[PDB]
């Protein structure tokens, strides 16, 4: 077990749990998950009101500095009614530790624009409206930034496919290049790798 | 550990500063680079007479996409599709038929060459060494249709040599 | 079930922003097709925008119309700079066939197409 | 010169002057709208071209409110 | 009928429409626009050139990959323009300098390569013959041009009868010929009421009728939608253009309709008027 | 013949005078723009063959189009094309280039750069060595030294 298999630190788990429940003892307003995964990196999820609040308990208060912001994004999950998961993604400068506040959130009700105190996530925040549609009111400047202008979509969901639904071509008919719907020139064939037989017998879900 | 920089101030002793004035008003460490410049300028310049001399590699190159065969024998691939599962733009395209004989083959072995990227995936996923990257990268091709290799292209192009092919296998078929 | 909403309230405040978007895009039209040296008459263009207004007239889900406000001030917004060029305002017309009907028979010797 | 009756001719001859209008048929009570046969896109857009003829700028809700030639009329009457 | 000549889906780039088309000329005017709609049909186009590839090079990239094809043709042999149209769906020809050169006239352009076209056509077994004529090309005077012509349409009527023998007015466009003299002008001024056709409806009434069978064997004339006087038009040219003998006298010549052939009713496609066209061509004024 | 003699002595002195230096624009998107500037590298020269990279679009002989091809790119890029003289030759480098390549099942990507511009020498590769590019380069040489356009115009 010990050779070519990394080994870990239960020191840093205690720490890390010991940490998160303070978290959720003091701020219990929004709390809902604390949880720790097996080599001790933290993550918080929190209902799609205490953005602001939590997001300025955690820049500051002498027990949790993480001035350093990193990602944002909101991983597409389908068979749920809140679908979109955003991942707000904070580094320690003074403890050297990483935290992951996802916040849940669904297709049309915004949550309220980190942008306010964190100056990191302004074209953070103007990607997630391009690529996916997540609303963020109270907003200086939402445009389309990483897609086409004329483009739309939100290619970046589940429902988009893989190709687009335009592809562009030049014609001397009008001068100029226009856009048609998708003529492929090959299948982008599909392999059904999702074999059976349960490689993980602990993440086992309760079936019916 | 740490080791910062631009941590001095200039030295307010008569010396150095009228040195600085001087480099200010004589124009000195820009004739030193002129100096380094001209050290350069009466080197020999390191160029290689390009269609004369063609630049070193190792034996490891990928290149052409050919295709190897039996000492003696027969086409060395039996399509069985590890290529095409493998290949991270799709350009590998097979379609298979066993011949009147019983022993499995093919019948359309494409590589596109605007697709492929050249990993080597190709190569490593390959159980027999049927096909190999070549070692020459000369294609220049003046249409677009003729990017598009078919399984006789490959055979012709596997059949102009094996001896470069067989010599950098035989002599790196240790490492990999 | 709660739900928060955008701007609206009920859809006269709807009302009230398309039509100002409409009068928006109605002084927007001249301007781009003068400064992006077009081949359209204004009459055209500004048939198909309120065609294309007409075509959405089918919601009447305030959330809807509130994002589609909002589409819409984007697009207004970056064909009123010159950050879009000729290709995609040429783009959100059709000079180019695409001559597909809706005919029975017609999709019936091309066929294939139900 | 900028009475009353001078401001309903011309908003008379634009209402000529305007295109999908099938004929004027000029009224005091005319009510162009639903009597006519016509949208409130085309409501909207005859406030806001009579805001391009002669003038003030109309915001939404008076432009609401008008639905009517003679009460358009009377509203630029309040304005002007 | 082999497969792969059979309609496959929808239309354009790459997917398989009906006809193939070999094409004589297609470095002009009107064979590159032809060129243009059978690639957005999604059509395969053998053209041979005679020029620099650096023409067909420009003209290269319209269709999709690998569907048009080039190859070498010459105004001599039979060997070249048989191998050609070897196999071919449907084969059209569009001819023709105006003005003579050193080594052609206006006669045996017109007249000499139609009959080795049609020669090596009819021992070849194509269908849907397209030759194209100017319009009131006749056997009376003051050309060379249009009497040479109308002694090919005379060969193309006679030998391989059913040939859709092809005229439009004198179309303009964004690189025409006569609006082009207009605007490289200097001056005369005379009377001749005439008609123009816009050149996009010309071509895809081409294509349709290349496309759509039934309609073979009649002659088709194309029809401009004003049919006004040549000095009117030439102050309509300077007006929307804001500054104030070959090709004089063919313009001069003669523009009329003729009630014997059918036209663009029996075909199915909006005319688009001179105004329209016009407006959006009259670019590279003052400013 | 003498015509003739004089036709085929001054094609082949201007056409070598045209395939002679031959200065390219250095388009460049993405990687193989990295692999062109390491065949200007003082390894692989370019100064023996006149080529002179230059950034310069209004003086372009050839053009070289290297990187990734996007919708957003396209407008633009025919753009810089068409300010630029009409003796023109364009060398697509690049598996990304030449045929959509390694995205080529994608959106926003054009599916090469044949769909935009006309295309005379292919060099495939990720990235094409820059051996080989100068490789595709001389054959582009070569098909500046085949083009009789002289020729053409004088029997024309
Ligand atoms: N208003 C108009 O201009 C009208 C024109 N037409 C007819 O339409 C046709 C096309 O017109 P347009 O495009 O303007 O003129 P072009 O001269 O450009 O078209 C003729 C084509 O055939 C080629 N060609 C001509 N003569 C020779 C030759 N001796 N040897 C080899 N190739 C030759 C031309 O050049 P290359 O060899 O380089 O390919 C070109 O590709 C003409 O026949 C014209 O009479 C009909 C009605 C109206
Ligand atoms: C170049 C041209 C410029 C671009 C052209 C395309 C522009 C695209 C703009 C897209 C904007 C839209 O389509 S939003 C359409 C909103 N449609 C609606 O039905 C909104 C709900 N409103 C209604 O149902 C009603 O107000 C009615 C029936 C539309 C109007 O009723 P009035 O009568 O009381
Ligand atoms: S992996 Fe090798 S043997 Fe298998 S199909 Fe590909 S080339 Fe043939
Ligand atoms: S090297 Fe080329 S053919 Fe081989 S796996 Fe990669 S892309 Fe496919
Ligand atoms: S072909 Fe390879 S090296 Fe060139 S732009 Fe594409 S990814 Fe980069």
């Amino acid at each position: 077990t010990r050779p070519t298999v990394r080994p870990r630190n239960d020191v840093a788990h205690k720490q890390l749990s010991a940490f998160g429940e303070y978290v959720a003892e003091i701020l219990p307003k929004y709390v809902q998950q604390v949880q720790v995964s097996c080599f001790s990196e933290l993550e918080i999820c929190i209902h799609p009101d205490g953005v602001i609040p939590v997001l300025t308990f955690l820049r500051d208060h002498s027990n949790a500095q993480f001035k350093s912001l990193a990602d944002l994004t909101a991983v597409d999950i389908p068979t749920r009614q809140n679908r979109f998961e955003i991942v707000y993604n904070l580094l320690s400068l003074r403890f050297n530790s990483r935290i992951r506040v996802k916040t849940y959130t669904d297709e049309l009700t915004p949550v309220e624009s980190s942008v306010s105190v964190y100056k990191a996530a302004n074209w953070y925040e103007r990607e997630i409206w391009d690529m996916f549609g997540v609303f963020f009111a109270n907003h200086p400047d939402l445009r389309r930034i990483l897609t086409d202008y004329g483009f739309e979509g939100h290619p970046f969901r589940k429902d988009f496919p893989l190709s687009g639904y335009v592809e562009l071509r030049y014609d001397d008919e009008v001068k100029r290049v226009v856009a048609e719907p998708v003529e492929l020139a090959q299948e982008f064939r599909k392999f059904d790798l999702n074999s059976p037989w349960e490689a993980f017998p602990a993440y086992r879900q309760p079936p019916e | 550990t740490y080791k910062y920089v631009n941590l001095r101030e200039p030295s307010m002793d008569m010396k150095s500063v009228t040195d600085r004035a001087a480099q200010t008003l004589l124009w000195t460490e820009l004739i030193r680079g002129l100096g380094m410049t001209l050290s350069y300028l009466f080197r020999e310049p390191a160029t290689i007479n390009y269609p004369f001399e063609k630049g070193p590699l190792s034996p490891r190159f990928r290149g052409e996409h050919a295709l190897r065969r039996y000492p003696s024998g027969e086409e060395r691939c039996i399509a069985c599709k590890l290529c095409e599962a493998v290949c991270p733009a799709q350009a590998i395209t097979i379609e298979a038929e066993p011949r009147a004989d019983g022993s499995r083959r093919t019948t359309r072995y494409d590589i596109d060459m605007t697709k492929c990227i050249y990993c080597g995936f190709c190569q490593e996923a390959c159980p027999v060494d049927a096909i190999v990257e070549g070692p020459n990268f000369e294609f220049s091709t003046e249409t677009h249709e003729e990017l598009l290799y078919n399984k006789e292209k490959l055979l012709n192009n596997g059949d102009k040599w094996e001896a470069e092919i067989a010599a950098n296998i035989q002599a790196d078929y240790l490492y990999r | 079930t709660s739900v928060k909403p955008i701007f609206s309230r009920d859809m006269n405040e709807a009302k009230r922003r398309v039509r100002e978007l409409y009068r928006a895009w109605y002084r927007e039209v001249p301007n781009t097709v003068h400064l992006f040296q077009l081949d359209i008459s204004v009459k055209q263009g500004r048939d198909k925008v309120r065609e294309m207004f007409k075509k959405n007239a089918h919601v009447t889900d305030p959330r809807v119309v509130d994002l589609l406000v909002i589409k819409g001030k984007m697009e207004l917004e970056e064909t009123i700079n010159v950050w879009k060029q000729r290709t995609h305002v040429m783009r959100f017309f059709h000079e180019t066939e695409a001559p597909r009907p809706k005919d029975f028979l017609s999709k019936f010797y091309v066929g294939h197409d139900p | 010169p900028l009475t009353l009756e001078g401001i309903k001719d011309r908003v008379l001859y634009v209402l000529k002057l305007y295109d999908k209008i099938d004929p004027e048929k000029l009224s005091v009570n005319s009510h162009f709208m639903k009597d006519l046969g016509l949208d409130s896109l085309d409501q909207v857009e005859i406030i806001m071209a009579m805001e391009d003829e002669f003038g003030f700028e109309i915001p939404d809700i008076d432009a609401e409110k008008l639905m009517c030639p003679q009460e358009i009329v009377d509203y630029i009457a309040d304005k002007k | 009928l082999h497969h792969a000549v059979i309609p496959h889906g929808k239309g354009g780039r790459s997917s398989v429409s009906g006809i193939v088309a070999t094409v004589f000329g297609a470095t002009g005017f009107l064979g590159r626009y032809l060129v243009n709609h059978l690639g957005r049909m999604g059509s395969q186009v053998i053209v041979p050139y005679r020029c620099e590839p650096y023409d067909t090079m420009h003209l290269r990239p319209m269709g999709d990959l690998g569907q048009i094809i080039f190859m070498d043709w010459n105004g001599r042999d039979k060997d070249s323009i048989r191998r050609a149209v070897e196999h071919s769906n449907v084969v059209i020809n569009l001819v023709g300098r105006e003005w003579e050169t050193k080594n052609f006239d206006f006669e045996d352009v017109f007249v000499k390569i139609p009959q080795a076209i049609a020669q090596v056509s009819k021992e070849a077994g194509v269908e849907k013959f397209i030759h194209i004529s100017h319009l009131n090309a006749d056997i009376k005077s003051s050309s060379k041009y249009l009497r040479n012509k109308a002694v090919g349409e005379k060969e193309v009527r006679e030998t391989f009868p059913e040939a859709t023998i092809i005229k439009p007015a004198d179309i303009f466009g964004r690189e025409d010929r006569f609006l082009n003299y207009f605007a490289n002008i200097r001056s005369l001024g005379k009377k001749t009421v005439k008609q123009p056709v816009y050149i996009v409806d010309v071509t895809k009434g081409i294509i349709n009728a290349i496309k759509d069978p039934d309609a073979r064997g009649k002659t088709f004339a194309f029809v401009g939608p004003n049919r006004y006087l040549l000095f009117d038009l030439v102050q309509y040219v300077f007006a929307v253009a804001h500054r104030p003998r070959d090709k004089v006298e063919r313009i001069h010549t003669t523009d009329r309709t003729l009630p014997h052939l059918p036209g663009l009713e029996d075909l199915g496609v909006q005319a688009t008027p001179l105004e329209l066209k016009a407006i959006e061509v009259l670019r590279r004024h003052r400013t | 013949s003498r015509g003739e003699y004089v036709v085929a002595k001054l094609d082949d002195l201007i056409n070598w005078a045209r395939r002679s230096s031959l200065w390219p624009m250095t388009f460049g998107l993405a990687c193989c723009a990295v692999e062109m500037m390491h065949m200007a590298a003082p390894r692989y020269d370019m100064d023996r063959f006149g080529v002179v990279f230059r950034a310069s679009p209004r003086q372009s002989d050839v053009m070289i189009v290297a990187g990734t091809l996007t919708n957003k790119m396209a407008p633009a890029l025919r753009k810089v094309y068409d300010q630029m003289p009409e003796p023109r030759y364009v060398v697509s480098m690049g598996s990304c280039a030449n045929g959509g390549g390694y995205y080529h099942y994608s959106y926003s990507v054009v599916r090469g750069c044949d769909r935009i511009v006309p295309v005379d020498i292919y060099v495939p590769g990720c990235p094409p060595t820059a051996e080989a590019l100068l490789y595709g380069i001389l054959q582009l040489q070569k098909k500046i030294k085949r083009e009789k356009r002289l020729r053409i115009w004088y029997r024309r």
